RNA sequence: AAAAUGACA
RNA sequence: GGCGUAAAGCGCACGCAGGCGGUUUGUUAAGUCAGAUGUGAAAUCCCCGGGCUCAACCUGGGAACUGCAUCUGAUACUGGCAAGCUUGAGUCUCGUAGAGGGGGGUAGAAUUCCAGGUGUAGCGGUGAAAUGCGUAGAGAUCUGGAGGAAUACCGGUGGCGAAGGCGGCCCCCUGGACGAAGACUGACGCUCAGGUGCGAAAGCGUGGGGAGCAAACAGGAUUAGAUACCCUGGUAGUCCACGCCGUAAACGAUGUCGACUUGGAGGUUGUGCCCUUGAGGCGUGGCUUCCGGAGCUAACGCGUUAAGUCGACCGCCUGGGG
């Protein structure tokens, strides 16, 4: 409700030129993102997600840079949801009936450390298991809680993540994405002009959007 | 190559006036007094092929023009042509 | 130099819906401004303006029901090297009526639904689809 | 530095 | 239907005939559109029909023969006539950047040659080598002089020209582009068959000049041969004046003229305002290199200078070889 104003951004001297219904000017020859633009449709997805939230539809946020990434294990595993921190898995919504096989198998990674091969045989085939362990926590995480495919993707950088878009986009599954002077607007259906790389601007976003998860289901 | 002075005094003597340059009659008397001065450059230098090309323009618009008032004004034309004398 | 200003005036509306513009200005004159009447008539675009005094200059407004555009195949049907003229019942056909086919009659300018129920003829302005 | 050529199926 | 690469854009321009042509008003009714009149032989074609037991085959009525001429009448478009209009095109004033062209001079570096002085035994050349040059003083080095051709550095996908192309410095004849503010002319415009002009280098003709390079030619070397590449020489030519020739991968393998359509990084060149406060910042005109969005298409790739969306004319294409 431009009640903190932190996240101008401008991102780069360049551009997609897109965004011109979105923009401004300032005097370092860049490009000011509109505020006052942003605030309408912004709520409107939020109001869209408490339509889409009281109905158990399994939101996934999508946060990989290194900065803002660790905020995304702060709300969408904070509450129930689920997220990506690191690396997007090409493929990893389309052809989900292998990485199915492969969050299985971790499951038995897992507890094959729990139980079974970390003492009772050689540390060259009981140790190099959590080698395995530690490459995939991070690079496949909390979808580790899921059953299938979801139904809202929500992501930060729509350049970035260019490529999570489009399998969302060969499903049928709307995405909250939040654009920025750089970025795309087009194939996310949900605008939410902004800028993403500082940790006092995402903090506005994830922090008042799993707010909304929250008082979908209550 | 018609300095100002040079064509400050035809503007006048032709146009009808102080101010009117750009009047068909002023136009061609302006290129007939280039074209009937560049005779005598060429006498000399008579390969200057591509300074002939810039005159051959000239010539050509001249023409142009004398068409455009052919069709427009008779007696204005055919007093043109001949108190400046060409057209044979 | 432009030869067919009418030629012209259609391309500004299929330029101007390719780059998804909200509307387009270009000078005006009388048939072009009867031909944009046409076209608010069949709700093609929606109003348009014809303010100029000695460079009058008409401004359409170009319409988008969806994200789509409305005028999706408009193309200059009697060009000036080769103009044709029809008759009363060979009147051009556009998408088995979906579209028109403007026909400047001797009534004034027309479609080729109209002049068809009104027994006249003329030449094919153009087609818009 | 010298270093050419190889029937058709 | 095509013409960047598959066959196909004249080498480039000027331009008569021809084609096309801004915006308003009036008028005409020639194109055009609407009716009628006359004609469009009959049959064959086609719709509903009839007769041979059906059909083939005969046959009745219509419809069609898209046409052409006249008479009426409509005036939106095109064409004619007349009067304007400013946006297109041109003219005037101030200034800018230039290897744009024609002619006449002059500088300095280097090569060669000529006349000399010191000076000794090799120089030059190659993958090696030989031919060749040198004890008649070569090569090296210093001084003086004569000639012709070309302009290191600056120099840069920099600039100018329609294309070919253009490069030291000066002069005087001369062409075209650009920009600001204004004034004027008021369709005077685009394109071009046949024509006319220009058009690299090589070649040709008549005269000059000839340092260096060097087709032809000679010797040495290589090779199985070497009518070649390599080495030592060297003729026409390369240079000037005046006439020809008219062709090139004359290429961006992309005809000229308009209008319209997201963006970046530069270059170059005018320029009009804030912050002349010192950089600058803001603007916008003309040319130009690179990357790229939509779009295009066989893909390569092109992409505001389109090969994207259209409009006007011009040239050319029709399997390979022959
Ligand atoms: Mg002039
Ligand atoms: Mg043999
Ligand atoms: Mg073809
Ligand atoms: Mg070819
Ligand atoms: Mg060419
Ligand atoms: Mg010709
Ligand atoms: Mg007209
Ligand atoms: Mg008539
Ligand atoms: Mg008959
Ligand atoms: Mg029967
Ligand atoms: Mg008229
Ligand atoms: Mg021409
Ligand atoms: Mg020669
Ligand atoms: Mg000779
Ligand atoms: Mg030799
Ligand atoms: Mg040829
Ligand atoms: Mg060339
Ligand atoms: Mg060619
Ligand atoms: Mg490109």
């Amino acid at each position: 409700m431009l009640k903190a104003g932190v996240h101008f951004g401008h991102q780069t001297r360049y551009w997609n030129p897109k965004m011109k219904p979105f923009i401004f000017g300032a005097r370092n020859k860049v490009h000011i993102i509109n505020l006052e633009k942003t605030v309408p449709m912004f709520n409107e997805a939020l109001a869209e997600l408490n339509k889409i939230a009281s109905r158990k539809g399994k939101i996934l946020f999508v946060g990989t840079k290194r900065a803002a990434s660790e905020a995304v294990k702060d709300a969408a595993l904070s509450c129930d949801q689920f997220f990506v921190n690191h690396r997007w898995l090409g493929g990893m919504l389309t052809n989900w009936k292998t990485v199915r096989q492969s969050i299985k198998r971790l499951k038995d990674l897992e507890t094959q450390s729990q139980d079974g091969t970390f003492d009772k045989l050689t540390k060259k085939e009981a140790l190099m298991r959590t080698r395995e362990l530690e490459k995939l926590e991070n690079s496949l995480g909390g979808i580790k809680d899921m059953g299938g495919l979801p139904d809202a993707l929500f992501v930060i950088d729509a350049d970035h993540e260019h490529i999570a878009i489009k399998e969302a986009n060969n499903l049928g599954i709307p995405v909250f994405a939040i654009v920025d002077t750089n970025s795309d607007p087009d194939g996310v259906d949900f605008v939410i002009p902004g800028n993403d790389d500082a940790i006092r601007a995402v903090t506005l976003y994830l922090g008042a959007v799993a707010a909304t998860v929250r008082e979908g289901r209550s | 190559s018609l300095s100002t002075e040079a064509t400050a005094k035809i503007v006048s003597e032709f146009g009808r006036d102080a101010n009117d340059t750009g009047s068909t009659e002023v136009q061609v008397a302006l290129l007939t007094a280039q074209i009937n001065h560049l005779q005598g450059h060429f006498a000399e230098h008579k390969k200057d092929h591509h300074s002939r090309r810039g005159l051959l323009r000239m010539v050509s618009q001249r023409r142009k023009l004398l068409d455009y008032l052919k069709r427009k004004d008779v007696a204005r034309y055919t007093q043109l042509i001949e108190r400046l004398g060409l057209r044979r | 130099s432009m030869q067919d200003p009418i030629a012209d005036m259609l391309t500004r509306i299929r330029n101007g819906q390719a780059a998804n513009k909200a509307a387009v200005t270009m000078p005006s004159s009388k048939l072009k401004v009867a031909i944009a009447n046409v076209l608010k008539e069949e709700g093609f675009i929606e109003d348009f303006k014809v303010e100029g005094d000695t460079k009058p200059e008409l401004e359409l407004t170009l319409k988008y029901f969806q994200g789509k555009a409305v005028v999706e195949s408009i193309q200059r049907v009697s060009r000036p090297g080769l103009r044709i003229y029809k008759r009363k019942d060979e009147l051009p056909k556009v998408m088995a009526g979906l579209g028109i086919a403007v026909v400047s009659t001797s009534k004034g300018v027309m479609t080729d639904r109209a002049a068809r129920q009104a027994g006249l003829g003329g030449e094919i302005i153009c087609y818009v689809a």
